[PDB]
């Protein structure tokens, strides 16, 4: 299924890991959807959102 | 310089002296020759997380 793989970047904002568990439950199923996830906490994208495939947040 | 809309990468005499070995490759190749998107587009999915985490060992 390769060749996605989409660009799928997963930002979260977190204190207790809900959040995090969520996003990083979300990279795992883009995977077996082909994307290319990337998971980081929000305001480490800063400015720096994708301007291609897709950021669920 | 490094406002993309005012300028582009150039190959200095340097660079045009080693497209010589280096041709239309990603690092000789000019932004506007059809080569350069192409392989830019076929080849990023080699440095994705996933392919990172597939080279280390």
């Amino acid at each position: 299924e390769n060749a996605h793989n989409t660009p799928l970047l997963v930002l979260y904002g977190s204190n207790m890991g809900t959040a995090e568990g969520t996003a990083r439950d979300l990279a795992d199923i883009a995977m077996s959807k082909g994307f290319a996830p990337q998971v980081a906490t929000l305001d480490s994208h800063a400015g720096n959102l994708p301007r291609e495939g897709a950021v669920l947040i | 310089a490094c406002d993309e809309s005012r300028f582009d990468k150039n190959l200095s005499q340097a660079l045009k002296f080693v497209r010589d070995f280096f041709g239309d490759g990603l690092f000789t190749s000019w932004t506007h020759e059809k080569n350069w998107k192409k392989a830019h587009n076929i080849l990023l999915p080699s440095f994705s997380q996933q392919a990172m985490k597939g080279y280390h060992a």
